[PDB]
């Protein structure tokens, strides 16, 4: 006896996912409505006419058994009903595989011809005949709930115009997560790949997450948001597993932007639910190191990290190649404070006795979050008195509310 | 179809039934021989069955040739 | 094959005439051999990419016995329209491919 | 009363017809298919009755 | 615009034609894993469904009376049962051994086909099937390191005849160590690109498992499936995730990870021969590795990826600025002199930031001033976040 030899190279499925399939018509150039585009379109049309006539003839003199609807009905009969859902454990041969049913019992069954053999990889969910357990299909796995958790379905309403004073920071982040997608020709003509990673660091409330929201508003790439503390799991190896799956999902929806917000919180916070102590956190960090810049080839995945404690991060995590740009978000100056106050009171109906110049120096260490909280709480005080116009007394109470106590 | 053209390139209201006539039980009430025929039935033609026919004329007798059993 | 390769795309009269003479001199059973398939090819190589210069050649090939005549005609016609993108000739070729035969008759 | 008697006699044959599994629907699919999870028996891709 | 009406007419005709074609041929479903109908061998599928019976996977346990002509085989059919069966007439008695997986029928459970050993799918995916896009030409300043790595991990596989003749046993283990960004994983990717044998990439964090003994099981299965190949390479990136030194801290501090590391060590050099596996580990913290793991016979070669010297930094600058639209008189030697202790990653970032400075000024060519500003921004301004000064104490 000799073991079977597969004809397919490797054991993994085809990398390409969600293509145009048989509708991959040749890209006709130029897009301008000229006679050359017209001639190329006519040529495609003549080839389609010839194809249509040939296929019609062949199906015309094909036997009654061999017809498209008849062959589909025969495929349905071969599959039968119900179609059990098992797990592809191993691909023994091109048309033979070991599959395990839901009851944990394995079977050496045959893969039928109509199965999409390039969709078969170990661990993939397959559909088997109920009686003979032969592989009759591959089940398109439904989106994981975790896939839904990361993905930002609706773009945030905060735009770059809602950010005041962070001109240089906006430029630096646009050069790394927005310009490479909108205008890749700059980078291609310059002969450089775009800056790989970006980390936004600064005191709390300075606008790091606001800039990430603005990026997510004006991005054509899938946006995945993960808090650093979410990477701390309750079981050993579950942290590295979560990081690995997060970047796998990022690779699936390429191009994508991975926003690991509050990354330092993975290390600055210790929870007793974490079975492993600092060592499991270190293993999770090593997995993150591999994902950021490691052996596996990375697609069109951009990583944005934010933290108010960058001194607590492992320096190998933010090393160049993993995080190329380190964008600092300083506490706003007077011009930026005035811009922030005008931004957050733009929809407000301020009173004539309210001046933003006095509020500009409510505290020396005033941030954008403090200003927004001042405005929101002043509006709340106006709401308490059943008013739509916010008075200077409302802002005065706001300052003693949010900043103090 | 040829090659694709490329870019360049009045029931009647009565019926005469012969003799013998396969007549329905319902047909009897609606069946009556033509008036001008040389034969006239003894019983009403709606009765059915074997009917003797009075002969008005004494011309040649155009009888019915018997058929042979299968 | 050689004489076609020397005179590829040249429409050489001598090579065409001698290839036609060799083709029609062979017996019908002799043409069953697949090496005879090379005789039109060189002929086809003679008129490679020439286009509508094969009509005289096709008329000459009409007298050849079948099914070798269909093979030779298809070969020379294709070689004449090689690298031209003429959708009409592709339509003719697909019409030839349309009618399938239940091998010997289906060589072309 | 006769309908009651007839239904009673047919009920004996009906009760011998095998019972139906109870499953949870994961998602509907094309061609009137449904991905279900039978209570102890994992997942299945089942057809849908015309009714 | 004069052709626009005809453009849209022919485009709609083409779309209708494509839909019509797809009507007769196929291309549909794709959620139940259906192949295009052009690949449907339905008659052969029916013949397979009838003739080719399904086979349940069991494990042979004991052969009774193997010497005589009636050998009985005790098989353990997974979660199903345990049976005493006999081989089918189409299987040689010497083709079934104790402890190996077999496939049996559902009627009499007679052994019908010996089967490959069970391997975890996560272990199976660890083998590299798409080689990286990095060659040895993309690593600068590591001439001696690359030569030492190649003469261990590539030369014995390429030309074994040069070693057997002289009774020479080549080293079977390499540890690449150095500060972050120095090129350990880059050289590993170059090896995987150039190699022809089976290459398996293992990240240490992937060997950490929830349950007790699972990481050791993954290591065992990794070396089992590595032994099913004539020649194999295993890459252990960031081996310090599981390769830490054994210690006793009163409690069970890192006991399971130490057991995983011990299993890896036993596979590398234990009672049983390792095989033709040539392992390769990269770490930026080699001081934390266990002394038994850092021992010849498990890690025979210790290649240090120290920071590049002046010539190495100039070579890296040339490598990363090769496709740059630089000016004519870029003094790359001066730039290499301006960053004394800098990793290759910092040099790549310097090149990228010089290009970004040129792009931001709407210029298609990066001047020397742009590279100087890039050096200031990367080497100097970002030096607060440099991993270099802390990590050369570890290396
Ligand atoms: N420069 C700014 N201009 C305008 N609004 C700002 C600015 N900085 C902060 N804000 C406002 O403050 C809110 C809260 O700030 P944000 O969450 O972005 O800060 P952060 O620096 O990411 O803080 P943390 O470190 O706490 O995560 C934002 O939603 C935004 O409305
Ligand atoms: N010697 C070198 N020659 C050329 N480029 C280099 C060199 N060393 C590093 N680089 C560049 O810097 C990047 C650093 O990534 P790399 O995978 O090599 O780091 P590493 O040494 O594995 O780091 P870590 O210890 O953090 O895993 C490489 O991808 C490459 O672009
Ligand atoms: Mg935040
Ligand atoms: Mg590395």
């Amino acid at each position: 006896y000799e073991p079977p030899v597969p004809t397919r190279v490797g054991k993994k499925k085809k990398k390409t996912k969600g293509p145009d399939a048989a509708s991959k018509l040749p890209l006709v150039t130029p897009h301008t409505q000229c006679r050359l585009k017209l001639l190329k379109l006519e040529r495609i049309k003549d080839y389609l006419l010839m194809e249509e006539e040939f296929i019609r003839n062949q199906e015309q003199m094909k036997p009654l058994e061999e017809k498209q609807e008849e062959e589909r009905s025969k495929v349905d009969d071969l599959r039968g009903t119900p179609m059990s859902v098992g797990t592809l454990e191993e691909i023994i041969d091109d048309n033979h595989a070991i599959v395990s049913t839901s009851v944990g019992s394995e079977h050496y069954v045959s893969i039928l011809s109509f199965v999409d053999k390039d969709l078969l990889e170990p661990g993939c969910s397959v559909l088997l005949n109920h009686k003979v357990h032969a592989v009759i299909g591959v089940l398109m796995d439904d989106t994981d709930p975790l896939v839904t958790v990361m993905k930002v379905e609706k773009a945030p309403q905060e735009t770059y115009a809602d950010i005041g004073g962070l001109d240089n920071q906006i430029q630096e982040i646009k050069e790394s997560v927005e310009l490479p997608l909108t205008h890749p020709e700059y980078y291609e003509e310059m002969g450089i790949k775009p800056p790989k990673g970006v980390i936004l660091y600064g005191p709390p409330g300075t606008g790091k997450t606001l800039l990430a929201k603005a990026v997510a508003n004006q991005t054509s790439a899938t946006f995945l948001r993960v808090v650093g503390s979410e990477l701390i799991q309750k079981y050993l190896g579950d942290g590295p597993k979560l990081v690995r799956e997060l970047f796998r999902v990022a690779e699936e929806h390429a191009p994508s932007i991975v926003f690991i917000d509050e990354i330092d919180a993975i290390g600055t916070k210790r929870y007793d639910s974490n079975s492993g102590g600092e060592r499991e956190i270190q293993r999770t960090m090593l997995e993150l190191l591999n994902q950021l810049d490691g052996f596996d080839s990375r697609g069109d995945v951009k990583v944005i990290m934010a933290t108010n404690r960058i001194e607590t991060l492992d320096p190998a995590l933010i090393r160049p190649g993993r995080i190329d740009r380190k964008i600092e978000f300083p506490l706003p100056d007077e011009k930026t404070k005035k811009r922030i106050f005008q931004i957050h009171t733009s929809r407000m109906t301020l009173a004539d006795d309210v001046t933003l110049d006095d509020l500009i120096m409510a505290k020396d260490d005033l941030s954008g979050a403090d200003i927004k909280a001042i405005c929101t709480e002043a509006g709340l005080m106006a709401l308490r008195e059943r008013r739509m116009k916010v008075t200077n007394e409302d802002f005065k109470k706001s300052k003693e509310n949010v900043l103090y106590k | 179809v040829s090659t694709a053209v490329l870019s360049i390139t009045p029931e009647p209201n009565f019926q005469l039934l012969d003799n013998p006539a396969r007549v329905m039980p319902a047909q009897l009430k609606v069946l009556t021989m033509p008036e001008t025929c040389r034969y006239q039935p003894f019983k009403p033609l709606s009765i059915g069955g074997i009917i003797i026919l009075k002969d008005t004329s004494e011309d040649i007798e155009e009888l019915v040739e018997p058929v042979a059993a299968h | 094959l050689a004489c076609g390769m020397i005179a590829v795309g040249s429409c050489n009269g001598d090579v065409t005439s001698t290839i036609l003479q060799t083709i029609m001199e062979k017996s019908e059973t002799e043409l069953k051999d697949t090496y005879a398939r090379w005789l039109p090819l060189g002929l086809g190589l003679n008129h490679l990419g020439k286009g509508e210069a094969i009509e005289a050649i096709l008329a000459a090939l009409e007298v050849v016995s079948e099914p070798f005549r269909s093979f030779a005609n298809t070969l020379v016609d294709v070689c004449a329209y090689a690298g031209s993108g003429n959708v009409l000739k592709v339509q003719q070729l697909l019409h030839i491919c349309s009618e399938h035969f239940d091998a010997d008759m289906g060589a072309h | 009363l006769n309908a009651k008697v007839r239904l009673l006699r047919e009920e004996l044959q009906l009760l011998q017809e095998q019972g139906s599994y109870v499953g949870e629907v994961v998602r509907a699919m094309d061609k009137k298919k449904v991905l279900v999870k039978v209570h102890p028996e994992g997942k299945f891709v089942v057809d849908v009755d015309k009714n | 615009s004069t052709y626009s009406r005809q453009i849209k007419q022919v485009e709609d005709d083409i779309q209708q034609l494509l839909k019509k074609i797809n009507e007769l041929t196929g291309i549909k479903e794709s959620d139940t894993g259906l192949a295009p109908p052009a690949l449907w061998d339905l008659a052969a599928d029916k013949q397979t469904l009838q003739s080719e019976q399904p086979l349940q996977v069991a494990r042979c346990t004991k052969i009774i009376n193997a010497d005589s002509e009636d050998p009985k085989y005790i098989i353990n059919v997974k979660q199903f049962a345990k049976f005493v069966v006999d081989l089918s007439d189409q299987v040689a008695p010497t083709d079934i051994e104790e402890g190996m997986r077999v496939g049996v029928d559902r009627n009499k459970y007679q052994i019908h086909i010996p089967l490959p050993p069970k391997i975890d799918p996560t272990v199976t995916m660890m083998q590299v099937e798409e080689k990286p896009d990095v060659t040895y030409s993309d690593v600068g300043g590591c001439k001696e390191q690359i030569e030492k790595l190649r003469e261990v991990v590539e030369t014995p596989l390429l030309h074994p005849e040069r070693f057997v003749n002289l009774g020479i046993e080549p080293p079977k283990g390499v540890l690449l160590f150095g500060p972050p960004g120095t090129g350990k994983t880059l050289c590993a990717r170059a090896v995987a690109n150039r190699t022809d044998a089976c290459f398996i990439r293992v990240i240490g964090s992937e060997l950490v498992q929830k349950y007790v003994g699972e990481g050791a099981r993954m290591v065992r299965e990794l070396f089992e499936m590595a032994r099913t190949k004539k020649a194999c390479l295993i890459f252990f990136d960031e081996i310090d995730a599981i390769g830490g030194a054994r210690f006793d801290d009163g409690a069970g501090g890192d006991n399971e990870v130490q057991r995983t590391m011990l299993e890896l060590i036993n596979q590398l050099d234990g009672f049983d021969p390792r095989g033709n596996i040539k392992v390769l580990m990269a770490t930026n913290r080699p001081d934390t590795l266990d002394p038994a793991l850092m021992r010849p016979g498990r890690l025979d070669r210790k290649i240090e990826f120290s920071l590049p010297d002046l010539e190495g930094r100039t070579h890296i600058f040339k490598i990363h600025a090769r496709s740059m639209s630089v000016e004519r008189d870029i003094r790359f030697e001066l730039l290499a002199r301006l960053c004394p202790n800098s990793t290759g990653a910092e040099i790549r970032s310097v090149c990228t930031e010089a290009g970004m400075f040129a792009i931001r000024a709407r210029r298609k060519i990066a001047t020397e001033k742009d590279f100087l500003e890039a050096v200031n921004k990367v080497i100097k301004s970002y030096a607060k976040f440099s991993a270099t000064p802390r990590y050369m104490t570890y290396n």
